[PDB]
Order: C-alpha cells, then structure tokens, then sequence
C-alpha cells in the first residue's frame, strides 16, 4: 500500500504543476468539437428526423467527434481533482484565519450570538482537527484564558470541544486510517466548497461535460467560457448584475406601461387589429388580453417605430384623430425614452466599470500605497517616485519582513524587530509611516 | 536604551574595536594560507559576524546627525589600515567566482581532468585589470600548491564564500546603514567606493523597511532575503494574487483597514508558498 | 506607386487612392485610427457576438427549425434551417441587421405548438445582439473617436 | 535589434551621423574588460593597430 500512495502522489502532484497548461488543452478541445459541429445535417431520409454528420472527402471526423469528447470529459475531470488539490486548502485557510480572530478578539460565538455563514460555521467548533490547515493551534486556549473567568469555563470549554480540558493541559504540561477522520469536519469542508463560486463554475463545466455525451449539442455552452475567461468580455457580463436593481424595475415599468396601452387598445381600437390578409378567415388578435398583451410586448419594443406599423392605417373617418395620437405618444415613450433608458443604463454601467479599472492603474501609478505622499513631492529628484518605490516604500519587502520574523528565533530579534513583532500579534498597525518617508522631517538635514 | 548607547560611546569601547578590528585583519590574511587552519578561521568569521551586529545594534534610535555616527565613523578612520584589509578580503574572494566565471579562462585552460597549472592562471589573471600584481601571488600562496600544477579553481572558490556569507553581508550593511545616516562625509565616501563589489552582489539580498515608532520617529530597518524566498515570490500563481488584491483596495477597499488587508494579503501568500513548496519537485 | 501602375491594367483600380483623404487631413485619421486604438477591446466583443449567436443557432436547430421557410412558393420549399453551417450564416447576417430581432424573416407564432417558447427566444435573442452588444461596439468606438 | 547587426561592420557606419570617431569611444571604454580583438572584430575596425 506504500508504494501505491506515493504513485498516487506523484500523480496528483504532476497534474497540479501543469495546472494552466491542462485548462488550456481543455478550451482548446472545447472550441475544437465545436468547430466540426458546424456541419450536421437533418433529413427525413435515413443515414422522423435523423441527425447525422456531411464531410466532403473526409470520413475520419465523426470517430474524432467521439474521441474528443471522451478526451474532454477526462480532461474536465482532471481538472476539477486538481482545483480540489490546490486550491482548496486555500480557500479553507481564509475562513478559519477570520473565524479564528472572530472567536477570540470580538468574541462572536461566546459573548453574541448571530447570516447563513455564521450558523454553519458552529459545526466546526467541536472538532479537534479545527486547527488542522491553519498556522495557529493554541486558538482554544488563547480565548478560554481570555474569557474563561467571566463565564462558566465547563460551558465554553463544551463549546469549543475541548476534550478533557483539565486532563490535556495537565498532560502537555507535564509531558483505521478512515476511522480515524472526523466525520464532522469533512461534511464542514465540503459545504463551503459548495459555497465557493468558482467551483460550482467549474461544477457546472463537469456536469455539463458529461451531458455532452447524452447529445453532442450540449457542448455548445462551454464556449460561453470567452465571456468569464478573460477580463476584458467579463465586465460586458458583470455590467448587467451591477446595475440589475435599476434594470429590473424599468422593464417592470416598461410591463405596466404596455400593458395600460394594451387596455387602451382593447376597449376603443380593437377593431383596427387584424393581421390576416384573407378576407374570409379573419385573426383579430385584440380579442383576448392575455393575447392581446402578448402581442404588444412581442412586436411593439421590437418594431422601432411603434404599434402602426402591423396595424392598418387610419384613414377611415371613425376615430382617426384619437389613434393618431395614440400611436405617437405609445412610439414616444417605450422605444425613445424606455428602450434608450435600459440600454443608457447598461453602457454607462459598462463604462463606468472600466473607469474604476483605469483608475486604479493611475492612483497606483500615482499615489503609494502605505504612506500618504502623492508623487508630486517626489518631482524634486529625478527618478524619485521610483526610488521610493523599489527600495524604500515595496510591497514585497513588507512581506519580506515578516518571513524573516517567522523564521528567526524570539530570542535573536532586536529591539526593533521585537517592536514590530509585538504590535503585530495584538493587530495593530500604528508602526506604518502613512505620510512620511525619510524625505519630510530631516529634508533639512540631508542634501 | 539611550543609557548604555551613551555610557559605551563614553567608555573605552571603541579602541578595543580598533584593536579586535587590527587582529582580525591580519589573522584571516594569515590564516588562509593553509587548509587544515579551516576551523580556526570560521569561528574567527562568526565572532567578527557577533561584533558587527553589536555595532549594528548600537546604531538602532540614530537621528540623521547624532553623536554615535560620528564617534563610529572616526573609529574607522582613526583604524583606515585594518578596515581597508578586511575589505580588500571580501573583494579579492568574490570577485574571483565572477572572474573565473568568464568565458575566456575557462577557455585559457585545456586540462580533462581539471587541475590547471599555477603559472598559466597567473598570467590569465594578470590580463584583466580587476586584480593587481601583489593580490595573484597572495592568492596562489593561499590557494593548494600541490606540486604547482593543480589549484583546482572550483574548490578554491567555494571554500571561503559559506563562512564569509554572513560577515560579508553584514559588513555591508553596516556600511549602508552608516552612510544613508550621516551624509556629506568624504571619508564614507571613501568607505563605499572601496567595498563597491559587496554592496551590489548584496543588492537583491538586502531589504530596505521603514516603520514609524518610538515618539513619532521613522528608522530605517535592515534585514535580509534569502534566496529561496525572492525566488517564489517572482511566479504567475503569487503575482496574479498580487494583482487582483490591489485592485480590490484601491477601489473598494477602505482607508484604515488597507492596512489590516495588506497583513492579511501577506499571510496569504506565506500559505500559498508554503503550499507550493510542498508541491515542488 | 504601386495600385498606380496597376490602374493602367484596370483603370477601377484608381478608386483606392481617394482613401488618401482619411489619411491626408488629421481630422478623418482619429476616425480610422480609433479603431485600432481599441482594436483588442472590439475584436473580442465580435468574438463574443459570434459564439452567443451560435448559440442562438443551435437553439433553433434543435427545436424551432420548422419555423425557417423563406420561400413564399408552397410547390418549392427551401428551409434554411437544415444545415447548421447554412444557418449559422444566415443568423450572422440578418440578424445583426434587422434591428428589431430574427423574427421579422420568420413566420408568426400564432400556432400552439412552441407559442410561448418562441415569443420568449425572439425578445431575449433582441435584447443581447441588438440592444446591448451591438450598441457596445459603437459604445467602444465613439468614445475612443471621442 | 538582429537586423542592426548587419551594420556595425562596415566602414561606412558614421557616414550620415555627425559623430564618427563612436567605435574609439567604446574601445576606450571597454577595451580592458574584455578582449580587445574580439571587440575590434566585431566593431569591423579594419586594422585597428
Ligand atoms: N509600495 C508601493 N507603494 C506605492 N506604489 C507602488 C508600490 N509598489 C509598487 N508601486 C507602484 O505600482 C507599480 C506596480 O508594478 P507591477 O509590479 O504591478 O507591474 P510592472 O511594474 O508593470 O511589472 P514589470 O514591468 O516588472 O512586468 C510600480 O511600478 C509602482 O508604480
Ligand atoms: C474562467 N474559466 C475557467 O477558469 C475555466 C475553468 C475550467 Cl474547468 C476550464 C476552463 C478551460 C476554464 N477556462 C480557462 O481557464 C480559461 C478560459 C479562458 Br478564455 N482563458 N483561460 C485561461 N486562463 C488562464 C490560464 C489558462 C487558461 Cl486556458
Ligand atoms: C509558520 N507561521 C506562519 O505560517 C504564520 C505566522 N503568522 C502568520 N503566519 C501565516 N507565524 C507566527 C508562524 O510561525
Ligand atoms: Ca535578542
Ligand atoms: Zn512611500
């Protein structure tokens, strides 16, 4: 059994590395089977209606349709083992990181008491693999020498599933593999996986994959992958759930507003629908609302010039003056005012989108991003902002710092790298500059 | 503590480091002309890395122009002879894995086996002008004779980088951290100008941090990177992290809590590269 | 020079040097270079166009193909909608055109079988390609002329 | 920057530049860190002792 688990985790390690590579023959395979689905062909006639492939002078391509296809389904298969290899120790790390500092700073499950996320997250607590994917261990005794006097210390202590508490304190001070797995802590882990956006994403890929096989059209909804893939189509598609409060009640106005130019119609110009040519059977659609509305909304926000223009003309003496008007303010207000509201609500909303990604290109390229110096004060020395960019004020020496604090001892810190490393396990962040950086109080002093 | 920084600087400390600094400048030139003399010189190499640190931890708290810069600076120049040697040792023995690191005298040598001969090096050495004529005889007398015909230039040039690691980055930084202090010093000037080659071999290894404490006053914090830090850190997974996480702060993200989402950015990818050290090969 | 000399071959071939007057005058270039300003943004945006109408195709593929007659000939039907690659063509060109949807080249709903079916395919299919997509691809170029 | 290789040899390089003593320049400025012929014969100095 040795050496059947290091080949599964040499397997499952050589997938993970070629994480990118593996999704990218996965699109391109997914607009390949598309692409050679453009040629089918319905005909009554055999090979009801049958679906069968045409090529000219080729017969090799509907075993290559059967082949890609099972060459996706494994492929999407690969890849979702592999986003549950990477990423999802990250994504549980995030979580037990806030609820961790929730439990023990603010107190969230022992002082108050709550959101779907708060009430999950109680069957978490009484595991005793809580801390298992997380760098902080001794959370459970941080918040019970914390709060443990102001309340019942035997009820948090059966909160928080500390088995044997005056038994294990005692004895570290002092001194079946499925079987062993919690069981509360995994149905924990796969519930908020499902909570993750990504994955039901790359959930619905799967299932979707699979039911290409069923019929080889439902392959088609994998190439809407272009419109989230890059950034550039996803702002297009985010546009519409940005401003979709403000959407949905226009076209609910647009709905009451055709529909009361329905029962206008309905009552006064209702012989004047007719869209039958023959004489001798006669389709007057404006005999039952529920199809009357139905018409309105179909052919009247599509026609771009109003109801007139499927209706007959007004030249008849009865109500001539009454519907001239009727169809000019109906014209004026669903497709000049309604219509060029939704689509003025969706390319600002569009536009406004890609303003904020610009600008935050510029206020970074401008401004610093830890002290409060435009880079206007830095025009004084030539190449100066990007002097205090790279060597002074860089983000990635900030973490730099305290790589180097986690790895060096207690004991082998000075006095202000023990400073820094003692505001930051209390949280606090009153030793960044925010405004001042070498060059405002000694700008005297140095030339 | 400003106390004791004073009552050192008061004290007869600093001709005790003039003279820790004048025998441990001539040892190391005596001691690498020998390789069973390799113990002594490592346990030197640590103590002048224990004293420099005692001299880096005297400088913490300096305003731009205080009284311990300058007492420190004129313990250098009252002590020009011995310092110059420690620093001309820390040039001569790195320049030389970049000096044979060129293509021209590995091409200067047609030996299978690899053991080139004394004399042809020493004109190989002698073309370029980065070394003199008295520095390529105090090289070969350090290096192994063995018959004059086999110096073997690979293991004399890893042999004294790994114990002359932290001293040589620490004598750095107490160079950088002396002149970005007290400027307008011609004699620090000539202090950076003679131990060039340490500064910019150390250049993407120092990290330059500044934190705002103790009433109010900005210091200037120097640490180290190592290698295998910066070299996760220049990846697509962890930058395309980085990319996404200024974007949600610039825009989104509030004023006093950028800071509580940067620490929480950092820890993030401390995780993510220790998962990705996991998974590496 | 060159489309110079081939005017003597074919003197139509003297049309192309009135584009001189887009590039000449700096007035009409912002026209023509606007395209290529944002030319990554628009060549997306017709790539995002061409796979939902395809995928409008497919939907009408499978379940309204009955729907596609053109021919007002009884005795001689010619229904576009049986090859895919025919159909695919005839979506991309009509219905980015028409304004107001494919459902103006395309018989009434007035029959029960698909009623409801296809009075909501038309309208969702008008209000993406016409509506949206194709007022932000003269979304992308105005502004970038603006 | 490979086509431009193309031009370094010829005598003729500073013919339509006010500066033409540029390979006398670069010679003196890094003649001594690397060898001085092959610097030479990549600059296309025809005889330049
Ligand atoms: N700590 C900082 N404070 C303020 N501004 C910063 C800071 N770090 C970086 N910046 C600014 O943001 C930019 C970030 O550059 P980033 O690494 O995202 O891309 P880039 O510079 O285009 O990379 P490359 O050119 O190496 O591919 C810097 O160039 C600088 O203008
Ligand atoms: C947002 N969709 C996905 O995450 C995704 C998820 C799954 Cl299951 C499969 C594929 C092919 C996906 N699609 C991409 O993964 C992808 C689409 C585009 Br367009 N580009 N792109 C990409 N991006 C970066 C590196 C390599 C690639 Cl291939
Ligand atoms: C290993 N490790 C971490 O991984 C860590 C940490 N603080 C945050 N993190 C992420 N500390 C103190 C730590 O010892
Ligand atoms: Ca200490
Ligand atoms: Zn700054």
């Amino acid at each position: 059994w040795g050496e059947l688990e290091v080949q599964r985790v040499k397997f499952l390690n050589y997938l993970s590395r070629n994480f990118y590579t593996l999704r990218f023959l996965a699109l391109f395979l997914a607009f390949a089977i598309n692409f050679i689905l453009l040629f089918y062909k319905v005909s009554d006639s055999p090979p009801n209606m049958v679906y069968y492939f045409l090529e000219e002078s080729t017969g090799y391509m509907e075993p290559a349709l059967w082949c890609l296809s099972l060459l996706h389904t494994l492929v999407a298969f690969l890849c979702i083992i592999g986003y549950n290899c990477l990423k999802v120790p990250l994504v549980i790390f995030k979580r037990e990181k806030e609820l961790a500092r929730k439990l023990e700073f603010d107190g969230l499950y022992i002082t108050e008491q709550p959101d779907v996320k708060g009430q999950w997250d109680r069957l978490v607590l009484n595991t005793p693999s809580f801390p298992s994917n997380y760098w902080d261990k001794f959370v459970k005794r941080k918040v019970l020498d914390k709060h443990g006097d102001i309340f019942g210390r035997e009820r948090i202590a059966e909160l928080l599933g500390m088995d044997l508490a005056s038994l294990e304190i005692t004895a570290h001070n002092e001194r079946t593999w499925l079987m062993s797995i919690d069981v509360k802590y995994q149905i924990w882990k796969f519930g908020v996986i499902f909570t993750d956006n990504s994955f039901l994403y790359l959930g619905w890929y799967m299932v979707m994959s699979l039911l290409g096989h069923y019929n080889n059209f439902f392959f088609a909804a994998h190439l809407l992958d272009i419109a989230m893939g890059v950034k550039t189509l996803r702002t297009i598609l985010s546009s519409v759930t940005h401003n979709g409060k403000q959407l949905v009640m226009t076209v609910g106005l647009l709905a009451v507003v055709v529909y009361l130019y329905t029962v206008v119609a309905f009552n006064f110009f209702r012989k004047f629908y007719n869209k039958s040519e023959d004489e001798d059977e006669p389709d007057m659609k404006c005999d039952d609302m529920m199809t009357c509305y139905l018409f309105h909304m179909y052919v009247g926000v599509r026609a771009g010039g109003g109801i007139g223009d499927e209706i007959e003309d007004p030249a008849g003496d009865e109500y001539e003056l009454y519907r001239v008007v009727f169809d000019i303010t109906f014209f004026f207000f669903v497709i000049v005012i309604l219509l060029a509201i939704i689509q003025g609500l969706i390319i600002d909303a569009f536009g406004e989108l890609r303003d904020q990604q610009e600008q935050v290109k510029e206020d970074m390229e401008t401004k610093c991003f830890i002290c409060g110096i435009g880079s206007d004060y830095f025009d004084t020395t030539p190449h100066g902002f990007e002097t205090h960019t790279l060597e002074e004020h860089n983000l990635a020496n900030y973490m730099f710092f305290l790589m180097y604090l986690i790895n060096k001892d207690e004991t082998e810190h000075t006095g202000q790298e023990s400073y820094v490393w003692k505001m930051y396990q209390e949280r606090c962040w009153d030793f960044f500059p925010a405004g001042d950086c070498f060059r405002k109080q000694y700008e005297d002093q140095l030339s | 503590c400003t106390g004791n920084q004073q009552s050192l600087a008061h004290s007869r400390l600093w001709d005790a480091v003039v003279g820790f600094l004048h025998v441990f400048a001539h040892m190391m030139m005596k001691l690498a002309q020998d390789s069973s003399q390799i113990e002594l010189l490592k346990e030197l190499l640590d103590l002048q890395k224990d004293m420099v640190v005692m001299l880096l931890s005297l400088l913490e708290g300096n305003v731009v122009n205080g009284m311990i810069a300058r007492q420190m600076v004129d313990m250098l120049v009252e002590s020009s002879s011995n310092v110059e040697m420690i620093l001309k040792f820390f040039d001569m023995f790195l320049k030389l894995k970049d000096i044979v690191g060129s293509e021209a005298f590995q091409d200067y040598v047609t030996d299978p086996r690899g053991l080139i001969s004394k004399k042809d090096f020493q004109k190989a050495m002698d073309s370029q002008k980065q070394f003199t004529g008295p520095e390529i005889q105090f090289l070969l007398s350090c290096s192994e004779a063995d018959e004059n015909e086999m110096i073997n230039f690979e293991e004399f040039a890893n042999r004294f980088q790994e114990p002359a690691r932290d001293i040589g980055f620490n004598v750095a930084v107490l160079l950088t951290n002396l002149s970005e202090h007290v400027p307008h010093d011609p004699r620090l000037r000539n202090f950076l100008e003679l131990a060039e080659s340490i500064l910019e071999y150390f250049r993407p290894y120092l990290g330059r941090i500044e934190i705002m404490g103790a009433s109010r006053r900005i210091e200037r914090i120097y640490f180290e990177i190592s290698e295998t830090n910066r070299a996760q850190w220049e990846m697509p997974q962890v930058k395309e992290s980085k990319r996404q996480f200024i974007f949600d702060v610039v825009n989104e993200g509030g004023e006093a809590e950028k800071m509580e989402l940067f620490v929480s950015f950092c820890e993030d990818t401390i995780f993510e590269m220790q998962i990705a050290a996991q998974i590496s090969e």
